[PDB]
């Protein structure tokens, strides 16, 4: 049975025990590269062996002597039951060389179990061994610098043995089929208990009265001051048990090891329910194992291809998190924060990060023109700017019908009526004879400004100078004009090589059914990367009404797809388009639907997917204020949004920002009712002073009550750079548990300078209740 | 994306439990020696002991906050079958008092929560012997003063409980209770009980059958104004469901509500007993600790997918 | 990925007087950079007979151009060319 065993008095020496024991010394590596013949405890870890040893065959039994002279000394007791005592340390001044290489050999040959040192005498070295016929089983001798200093156990097996870390003449054993208890004093005194489980005594550091002992796969704990019968049993294991060891550094920790298992259960007896752990250190089966004496939870494994590894053993973990997204916890008894690192891709921070950043820059409040926010977004997201520039198209067709609510029913609405448009069955390649729906709806995608105007040249220069070449090129085709469309294509790669490839090829468009160029480009179309290139020569490839490609083509945005479709499609089919996508748009949660929902129960549905998508409250309560109908107010869901977001902000102590939002909110929507607080009441008529002099009660014209401070009754006028009739120093102010007060601008002066109620004969300390 | 860094904080015992107050400014720990201490953050962000003192005669387990709108409460479950509520008085000086403890258990007082504000000031309790117990404050002004509202047999120990945060007006309450047994036999171990305003009576709703082994943490996410629950359950794997509510139909209105329940992550990268899971304040991102000393961060992505965003160890070294 | 767009372009030969094509092909060919390409539109865009344009390319391989004119040219042609 391999073991590793650590110095007694070194933190860095340890002992492997095999056919050949092997002394290994414990280095650093963490600022050093893989040393040469050095094992790679850990990452950071080195071990260097220090000795061999192949003098001892067919070990037995292994012990470390105690005192620190000398050093790397242990004794083996072998088979044949010799037992000799060698050294490994590179000792050239040995205290007793006598001791060196000593052997005691027994009178009868038999295999010895078990041997052990005495702590408070390491000159006594007690040794049990097998059960001769008629001789005694224990052995103790003195190792000095003839004959053991006592023998005991006769007709007995010694399986195993231990000293008592308290009592220097008191030993316990495990014979045959009972455990006995000795005393050096008398060998005849002795407490005998019969047990089953007689292997792997040991106790507890912490806890003297503490023993525990293991028979196959179950084990048992004693309790030496009532030891009748076992205090205690552990879950019986499948495999047999190998190793059973205690905690020096943590108390009431034990610590158990099976056959042929790669993990060690732990179990805390501290209790007085056991709590049962269990710790994978490798991936291979453990041979044995070892705590440190002196270093803190740290433990040591050996695998039977001569592979150790050390590790410390970890306590339970307790979490907690913040409303800042800072993750705190604790691991014994220590405390550590966790945070995002700061980082300056911030596209991948969380939704808090992200909504606590936007509402620090005043997200959503730029109503003088909306689709800045999108710029004090922050970040690049496409949903977002979509968002906002249908709201401001909206925004800019509401205000001037009002200079001159159907714009917010949305797209499908608006073309649900449309009527009387006939489709063309020939494209002459070269606005205002279109029907008046399918305008208003060309406006709101942005490719018309505003007015009657039939002409798309500035959307067109718009896009040129904006730089996005092949978008504007596919407008500028979808309005029937190729040279037009080859022009630009030549701006584009006059900057900036396939732009004129491109262009060259798009001079091929014949109508006849069987054309090469047809065949080909509708068989190699797909194979380019530009989607606006591809949908291009779909639309140019396209039979007569079928659209399909151009149609459902995800990768172009939707307001140019709608457009294209409002300019061409027939409506009786139209309408089933916008229905189709309309639905695969709600399913999905994309923003980009609000143009064709709008702010309707079908928005709601479409912000409820989008919610539950990402968690993001703060657009969905933005948005759904921008000029909704009341119907679209009075809902459950957009309210519960917004009573989430307020309670966010109320986490962070944004409460200025919140109370802005308060205003913007109660200005928007009238249905909301504000905050219900307190009034105050006349003691005669005991009506409401809320809204002639003005010191007078308005129903009962009687005087108010007076300042503490001034003895004059209080009082405010009832209904810029000008002057302000009721200044903030003359309001009422009164402390809510003594019932008493007066103007503000005394009694706080008063409270600046002193610390009770300025009435006589009043003890309440107001303004310390309130922190 | 996640970095650690270790708060100057000295404790002399273990350290049992850890619970922030609402707004993040102030820490309960619970250590090994029936001690219970309280940390305010300075506004240099600096923390800073406060208070100190011992509470019960066994160990203690749980220590939790209740909501600043009814004051400075906090609310403690031990060994030694006793639940105690201490509120803060100054006259300053800090100067906890003790102003009731409920002993009506039987057996040891495993967890204690808190229920949501807009429910008012709720208790409840899960002891070892499978009882929960809810009591609620009638008069806030009065903490002396508690009743038992309501009493639930589990059949089985119950080991944590967790309340539902939804507020909205279409949510019934709704409490979740977990239990630890290792019995041979593959039974149930999460069941939910909805209130129900026509009997005021709590009922089982529904119960997870795919779990069946021993569970130790069970959390509700924060609901944040979405059309279904989710919650996360803490086993050998960490799991997560999402449970959404059916149209109840206008001709009758029974029982409990119908539930779809479907499971949608499913992590074993702990290779271990899970022991603790917590999310943070949007619901978003859900950390877990199990016995391999890591603290593992998950969260979703573009696809709805949930996949591990960071991974730490104990001693704050990162991975 | 320059290729298949070319691929595409070719197939758009025509033997019309004013196509479209034509009058833009001649034009743009002279922007690309390799020869062979050039002298493929130069020889599909030229008027028959007068196939001047591939014959006087420097930058093409003297092979290529001499197969060429012995394939399509006159007698009398080649033998001046
Ligand atoms: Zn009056
Ligand atoms: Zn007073
Ligand atoms: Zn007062
Ligand atoms: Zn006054």
């Amino acid at each position: 049975k391999p073991d590793i065993l650590w110095a007694p008095h070194h933190v860095d020496r340890f002992v492997v025990c095999d056919s050949e024991l092997s002394l290994y010394h414990v280095e650093s590596t963490v600022n050093s590269e893989l040393k040469a013949g050095s094992l790679r405890l850990s990452e950071d870890s080195a071990a260097t062996l220090l000795s061999i040893n192949s003098d001892t065959p067919y070990m037995k039994c292994v012990a470390w002597y105690l005192n620190y002279d000398p050093e790397c000394l242990l004794a083996v007791g072998q088979a044949n039951g010799r037992v000799v005592l060698t050294s490994l340390g590179q000792d050239h001044n040995s205290k007793f060389k006598d001791l060196i290489g000593k052997e005691f050999v027994p009178k009868h040959a038999r295999q010895c179990n078990t041997l052990a040192w005495n702590p408070l005498d390491s000159n006594w070295l007690a040794a049990g061994l097998d059960k001769h016929r008629a001789d005694f089983s224990v052995l103790i001798w003195d190792i000095c610098s003839t004959k053991p200093l006592y023998e005991l156990g006769q007709n007995d097996a010694c399986l195993s043995l231990c000293w008592l870390p308290r009592d220097q003449k008191l030993l316990l054993a495990g014979m045959h089929r009972n455990l006995a208890i000795f005393d050096l004093r008398n060998t005849s005194q002795k407490m005998f208990v019969n047990t089953k489980a007689v292997q792997g005594v040991t106790v507890d550091p912490y806890f003297h009265d503490r023993v525990a002992s293991f028979y196959e796969g179950q084990v048992a704990i004693w309790d030496l001051r009532k030891f009748e019968k076992p205090v205690l049993t552990l879950t019986e294991q499948p495999k047999p048990l190998t190793k059973v060891a205690w905690c020096p550094t943590r108390t009431g920790l034990l610590a158990t090891l099976t056959r042929d298992s790669n993990i060690i259960r732990l179990y805390d007896m501290q209790h007085t329910t056991i709590i049962e752990r269990s710790v994978q250190p490798c991936d291979n089966y453990i041979a044995s194992f070892a705590w440190h004496p002196t270093s803190q939870n740290r433990m040591i494994v050996v695998t039977p291809n001569r592979t150790m590894s050390d590790f410390t053993v970890f306590e339970r973990i307790s979490l907690a998190w913040s409303p800042i997204t800072s993750l705190m916890w604790a691991c014994g008894r220590h405390l550590y924060e966790c945070t995002e690192e700061e980082n300056d891709n911030s596209l991948e921070k969380d939704i808090a990060t992200k909504m606590r950043l936007r509402a620090l820059s005043r997200y959503g409040l730029d109503t003088e023109q909306v689709w800045r926010n999108h710029i004090l977004a922050g970040n690049e997201d496409p949903q977002l700017k979509s968002l906002w520039y249908t709201l401001h198209f909206m925004k800019q067709y509401t205000e001037d019908m009002d200079q001159k609510s159907l714009v917010y029913a949305g797209i499908k609405s608006i073309v649900k009526s449309s009527l009387g448009m006939v489709e063309s069955s020939r494209h002459n390649w070269s606005i205002q004879n279109l029907n008046e729906e399918r305008i208003l709806a060309l406006q709101l995608c942005g490719w018309i400004k505003k007015g009657t105007d039939v002409d798309v040249g500035p959307f067109l220069n718009s896009l040129v100078q904006e730089g996005e070449w092949e978008r504007a090129a596919a407008v500028a085709l979808f309005n029937l004009d190729i040279r037009r469309a080859i022009q630009i294509l030549n701006e584009g790669a006059s900057s900036e090589l396939n732009l004129n490839v491109v262009a060259m090829a798009l001079s091929g468009y014949t109508d006849e059914k069987n054309s090469l160029w047809r065949e080909m480009c509708s068989t190699l179309r797909l194979q380019l990367n530009n989607p606006y290139l591809c949908v291009m020569f779909a639309f140019l490839t396209s039979e007569t009404g079928s659209y399909d490609g151009v149609l459902y083509e995800n990768k172009v945005a939707v307001r140019d797809r709608v457009a294209f479709a409002c300019k061409f499609l027939s409506d009786t089919q139209l309408n089933r388009y916008i229905e189709k996508l309309t639905n695969e748009m709600k399913e999905a949660g994309n923003l980009e639907g609000i143009l064709l929902t709008g702010l309707t129960k079908d928005g709601v549905d479409l912000m409820e997917s989008y919610v539950d998508r990402t968690g993001d409250v703060q657009t969905a309560s933005y948005c759904m204020l921008q000029g909704s109908p009341l119907d679209v107010l009075k809902d459950e869901r957009v309210q519960y949004w917004i009573e989430n977001y307020r309670n966010l902000l109320d986490a962070w102590r944004f409460w200025h920002k919140r109370a802005e939002f308060d205003i913007h909110r109660s200005k928007l929507d009238p249905s909301s009712k504000p905050l219900a607080q307190v009034f105050v009441s006349c003691n005669f008529c005991g009506k409401s002073i809320s809204y002639s002099k003005v010191t007078s009660c308005p129903g009962c014209r009687k005087p108010l009550p007076r300042c503490a401070l001034c003895l004059i009754n209080m009082g405010t006028p009832v209904s810029s750079k000008d002057k302000k009739l009721a200044q903030f120093n003359n309001w009422f102010t009164w402390c809510h548990n003594c019932r008493h007060g007066g103007h503000a601008g005394h009694m706080l002066s008063w409270f600046r300078d002193h610390a009770e109620c300025p009435v006589s004969a009043c003890t309440c300390k107001c303004m310390q209740l309130d922190t | 994306m996640f970095v650690a860094r270790s708060i100057a904080a000295d404790h002399k015992d273990l350290i049992h439990d850890v619970s922030f107050d609402f707004h993040g400014r102030r820490m309960a720990t619970c250590s090994s020696d029936q001690s219970v201490k309280v940390w305010d953050k300075s506004e240099s962000g600096d923390w800073h002991c406060t208070a100190s003192w011992k509470t019960h005669s066994g160990s203690v387990w749980r220590v939790t906050w209740a909501h600043p709108e009814f004051g400075q409460v906090l609310a403690s479950c031990s060994f030694d079958r006793t639940a105690a509520v201490w509120e803060e008085i100054v006259g300053g000086q800090s100067h906890w008092v003790k102003r009731t403890t409920l002993v009506d258990s039987r057996t040891s007082v495993t967890d204690v929560k808190f229920a949501p504000k807009h429910m008012g000031l709720m208790l409840a309790t899960c002891s070892a012997d499978g009882i929960v117990r809810i009591y609620e404050a009638p008069d806030v002004m009065n903490l002396s003063q508690w009743s038992l509202q309501h009493e639930i047999s589990c059949k089985l120990s119950c080991s944590c409980i967790s309340w539902n945060p939804s507020s909205s007006r279409a949510h019934s309450p709704m409490i979740a209770v977990g239990s630890d047994d290792s019995s041979p036999n593959a039974m149930a171990k999460v069941q939910i009980f909805e209130y129900n305003e026509n009997t005021r009576k709590y009922a089982k709703a529904e119960t997870l059958m795919t779990v069946t082994d021993p569970v130790h943490d069970i959390a509700f996410a924060p609901n944040l104004g979405r059309s279904f629950h989710i919650l996360a359950i803490a086993t050998k794997d960490v799991r997560i469901f999402t449970l959404k509510p059916v149209r109840k139909e206008l001709t009758s209105s029974g029982g409990p509500t119908k539930f779809e329940i479907h499971i949608v992550a499913q992590f074993d990268n702990h290779n271990s007993q899970v022991w603790r899971v917590s999310w943070n304040i949007t619901g978003t991102v859900l950390a877990s600790s199990g016995d391999d000393g890591c603290v593992r961060l998950w969260k979703a992505n573009y696809m709805d997918n949930w996949k591990c965003t960071g991974i730490l160890k104990g001693n704050g070294s990162p991975v």
